[PDB]
């Protein structure tokens, strides 16, 4: 009778099982800041002349 | 498989209208075989463990 190797076939596992697919990571590169800013105007209260 | 007298006579043609094997035929030989496996069912897995 014929003898060769047996076939054996691997099992166990687990092929598409609760997808996640959360492999995102924030954070990016772009400018710093803005230097910048204002004062409150000028006022003027001043009149008659008062030397 | 052993053929018959019929089949390499009607394997020529020949034959008259209204007979089959006016044309020339041709055969072919086809096999089919039923056997058992086993089916393994566990951790929402099934495979053939042969």
């Amino acid at each position: 009778i014929v003898l060769r190797g047996p076939t054996l076939a691997p099992t166990l596992d687990r092929t598409a099982t609760h997808t996640v697919t959360r492999p995102r990571a924030l954070g990016s590169f772009h400018s710093t800041a803005g230097p910048a800013k204002h004062a409150a105007s000028i006022m003027a209260e001043c009149k008659d002349e008062s030397r | 498989v052993t053929m018959s007298p019929e089949s390499v006579v009607a394997a020529a043609g020949g034959g008259n209208n209204n007979s089959g094997y006016n044309e020339p035929q041709r055969f072919a030989l086809v096999v089919i075989a039923v056997n058992h496996n086993v089916i393994r069912i566990m951790n929402g897995s099934m495979g053939f463990p042969i």
